[PDB]
RNA sequence: UUAAUUCCGAUAACGAACGAGACUCCUCCAUGCUAACUAGUUACGCGACCGGUCGGCGUAACUUCUUAGAGGGACAAGUGGCGUUCAGCCACACGAGAUCGAGCAAUAACAGGUCUGUGAUGCCCUUAGAUGUCCGGGGCUGCACGCGCGCUACACUGAACGGAUCAGCGUGUCCUGCGCCGACAGGUGCGGGUAACCCGCUGAACCCCGUUCGUGAUAGGGAUCGGGGAUUGCAAUUAUUUCCCAUGAACGAGGAAUUCCCAGUAAGUGCGGGUCAUAAGCUCGCGUUGAUUAAGUCCCUGCCCUUUGUACACACCG
């Protein structure tokens, strides 16, 4: 529902998404309630920094984990 | 000393060209994991990681591919590497050594040294393919 | 050099007529190259049975089998010979 | 060692001594990819030889959209594995055979023109991929959740027994319907 | 051009034919879509250099393509809304225009049979880029 | 009442107004005593074992 | 018992005929023959690139791949079990296969279809102000509606954008390749092919790999309309088709009912042929991807047979 992050949303997603079992664009949409295309994006930029890992990238199913 | 086997999906045809060498297996110039469907490509590995690298690290092979789809392809390649490496076994290596390869390929996956008739039927008038009707 | 092209509707007379033809020059000692055997060619023609619509969809499948073969050297009813250079 | 690529085929137990031999995963059923076309439609008691890793991606083909996209579904339950070693950190394989043992309808009732009847060994896991693939499949139809997310929690969820499992509410809506009915 | 992975050396190869700033890039780069049975333009900007390194690498591997060759080659599904999806050829002025751009670059021949070729000189771009991409994975 | 567990030994025939039923005669597993008919759903052939939750009536 | 009045067996019947089967064309192999500059492989030289690639060029070996002739091969043959230990069935080993797909198809029937397929045809009718025949224009496309075959959808198992990568059937005097022009649809010059030669290594689509889109009537769906560019033809208005821009409707898996289908099958996906000056949402074929369930039953619905009844025999439309 969520397009752009708010300082309430965008503090929720760096201090307990990098401590979920299961790190996806479409899990963290649902309960952040934020559009697919910006926990896309978001889940990215944790990447490029070190706070989450990559299980295994394709098209349509991106699976993140964390440390 | 090489021999020329061919393997044969619905309609692929894919010949392996096993020659003495070193561990070399391409398709069509392109290295065995390089072909583009990745999905598939461990059915193309299944003659070298059931047979292990070391028997293969004395031929070399270079599979050439044409007819059919993706999918019978892979079936065609696999079959085709499974085959020349039999068939150089028993040219030029003891027949010993020959069902000590064929029971390890037949043990897992019949479809590697057989290859199974199965065909497209024709289609018959009053339906929009062979058994379904209108 | 001359290329005899051989083209029938039945295979019997074709390679009838095809195996005089390498034999009776054969003996002539002349060096003959074997019968390349084309690709045979079926006319496909489905037609629907019946003379109006009231037909079950029913098809008719014809077909008319062309075989050519060809024999490069240095006749029976039914089969076509043409020789080139 | 023969494995999927980085999930072993040993260690997968099965509990129930009846479907034990109508799944087919360890030492002898083991590829590297659910994958291999064997013809397993051509006698009665073929299909049981078949790996249910191959028979959970053959069922997931139904739709007159996914008919004859077989390398989607491989990629679906390479994927679903992923995320079930992701979420539990037992073994994918451990997880789909249990899914099949808490899935499967161990009686039925028949229609009469009702009569609570037994039901085959391989019906059970005939019916408990059937409704596995089915509740993954609705789960995915109109929602942002992948269908490897779908697939990885209808199978954790019946592998566990958590009544929020489609096959489970599916699968314990038939006994009790043959246990008023018997 | 072979050795590697396909996908990736287009990227890359036109990644060096974007940092070699001699490619013609047409005015109507920015309007045209690339076939008659695309819906929009291609989303990437710099699509031109996309297709260059693309169409430089069919005629590694068959050469005497020609303008009709790889507008078969780039062609795919035209959705004819509610009747069936045929095969539709790709754009004609994009891949002649795109051939001519390579043989700017002195890459791309005309074949003495049929088209074009490739070149010795672009035989050995092709090779260099192909050795990156190989160190580089 | 527990979850017996028997094997097939013997099909029948098949029963039901469409033949969706087999008559299987089914005996237990822990003692060759209690060789009871039973009706299975599916495809059934000598050898399978069959997870009877009830095992009183025969039917 | 069998797909089968297929067989065994019972036996006032015995021996046979048509149909079934056999047969014909098909695909499954046969590194064994016969041969291939209109098919290829391999070894070679040649040469471009950094021993690997080359459908990049050349004529000596010979047939694996390709083509197609001949001859082989499979017959419930072998094993186990079930059976009048018969006819056969089931399960296995071996093996390219252990019910492959058409064609052909008896006796006999329909008041089944077709006079609009015929210079097949009886009769009737119209015969020159014609129901002959030609040329114009219109219609068969007309639309409150009630149905029957279909296509496209209702998406994230997805639309798009881009990358990569694979067919077969077949057609060609029209099929089409290259160099130019254009955004596309087009145009234009030079060419090839009456064809395993050219199109053509048929670079098909789905699919695969990236990239954005994120319950959303939405980047799902592209129906309905506007404004223009072209092509076909003597001529498109009632838009022949085609392209571009814009317009963005119903449709969130569908009531009672009902259809098709058992393995390379259903379904998805595209191609070719027929129609064709212009030409596929149809149909006949083709390959591609490729399952779920079932190896069973008279429950329903269809026919068949036996028995039974008949005042029916133009045969219950009696």
């Amino acid at each position: 529902n969520l397009v752009l992050f708010d300082k309430a949303t965008y503090d929720k997603l760096c201090k307990e998404v990098p401590n979920y079992k299961l790190i996806t664009p479409a899990v963290v949409s649902e309960r952040l309630k934020i559009r697919g295309s910006l926990a896309r994006a978001a889940l990215q930029e944790l990447l490029n920094k070190g706070l989450i890992k990559l299980v295994s990238k394709h098209r349509a199913q991106v699976i993140y984990t964390r440390n | 000393q090489s021999v020329q086997v061919f393997g044969r999906k619905k309609t692929a045809t894919a010949v392996a060209h096993c020659k003495r060498g070193n561990g070399l297996i391409k398709v069509n110039g392109r290295p065995l994991e390089m072909i583009e469907p990745a999905t598939l490509q461990y059915k193309l590995l299944e003659p070298v990681l059931l047979l292990g690298k070391e028997r293969f690290a004395g031929v070399d092979i270079r599979v050439r591919v044409k007819g059919g789809g993706h999918v019978a392809q892979v079936y065609a390649i696999r079959q085709a590497i499974s085959k020349s490496l039999v068939a150089y076994y028993q040219k030029y290596v003891d027949e010993a050594s020959k069902k000590e390869i064929k029971d390890i390929l037949i043990q897992y996956d019949r479809t590697l040294l057989v290859a199974d008739p199965r065909r497209c039927e024709s289609k018959k008038f009053g339906g929009p393919g062979a058994r379904a009707r209108y | 050099r001359i290329r005899i092209t051989l083209t029938s509707r039945n295979v019997k007379s074709l390679e009838k007529v095809c195996a005089d033809l390498i034999r009776g020059a054969k003996e002539k000692n002349l060096k003959v190259k074997g019968p390349v055997r084309m690709p045979t060619k079926t006319l496909r023609i489905t037609t629907r049975k019946t003379p109006c619509g009231e037909g079950s969809k029913t098809w008719d499948r014809f077909q008319m089998r062309i075989h050519k073969r060809l024999i490069d050297l240095h006749i029976e009813p039914g089969v076509e010979v043409e020789v080139t250079i | 060692i023969k494995l999927f690529g980085k999930w072993s085929t040993d260690d997968v137990q099965i509990n129930d001594i009846s479907l034990q031999d109508y799944i087919a995963v360890k030492e002898k059923y083991a590829k590297f990819l659910p994958h291999s076309g064997g013809r397993y439609a051509a006698k009665r008691f073929r299909k049981a030889q078949c790996p249910i890793v191959e028979r959970l991606t053959n069922s997931l083909m139904m739709h007159g959209r996914n008919n004859g996209k077989k390398l989607m579904t491989v990629r679906i339950v390479k994927h679903a594995f992923e995320i079930i070693h992701l979420l539990t950190g037992e073994n994918p394989l451990q997880v789909l055979v249990n899914a099949i043992i808490n899935s499967g309808p161990r009686e039925d009732s028949t229609r009469i023109g009702r009569q609570a009847v037994d039901v085959s060994p391989l019906r059970r896991v005939n019916q408990a991929i059937w409704l596995l693939c089915t509740g993954a499949r609705e789960a995915a139809f109109r929602n942002i959740k992948t269908i490897a997310e779908c697939v990885a929690d209808e199978l954790i969820n019946a592998a566990k027994g958590s009544s929020n499992s489609y096959a489970i509410k599916k699968k314990d809506e038939l006994e009790r319907v043959a246990k008023s009915n018997r | 051009v072979k050795d590697v992975n396909q996908q990736e050396f287009v990227r890359a190869l036109a990644a060096f034919l974007k940092k070699s700033g001699k490619l013609k890039v047409p005015e109507w780069v920015d309007t045209v879509k690339l076939a008659k049975h695309k819906e929009l333009a291609p989303y990437d900007e710099n699509w031109f250099y996309t297709r260059a390194a693309s169409t430089v690498r069919h005629l590694y591997l068959r050469g005497g393509a020609g303008v009709g060759s790889m507008t078969k080659i780039y062609g795919g599904r035209q959705s004819n809304g509610v009747m069936p999806s045929h095969f539709s050829r790709g754009s004609k002025s994009v891949a002649r225009k795109v051939l001519q751009a390579l043989e700017s670059l002195k890459m791309v021949d005309k074949d003495p049979s049929g088209g074009r070729k490739l070149t010795p000189q672009g035989q050995r771009d092709l090779d260099r880029i192909a050795g990156q991409v190989a160190a580089a994975s | 009442q527990p979850i017996k567990l028997a094997r097939v030994t013997k099909v029948l025939g098949r029963t039901g107004s469409q033949g969706q039923c087999t008559q299987v005669r089914v005996e237990f597993m822990d003692d060759s005593n209690r060789s009871i008919i039973r009706n299975v759903k599916g495809p059934v052939r000598e050898g399978d074992v069959l997870t009877l939750l009830e095992s009183e009536r025969e039917a």
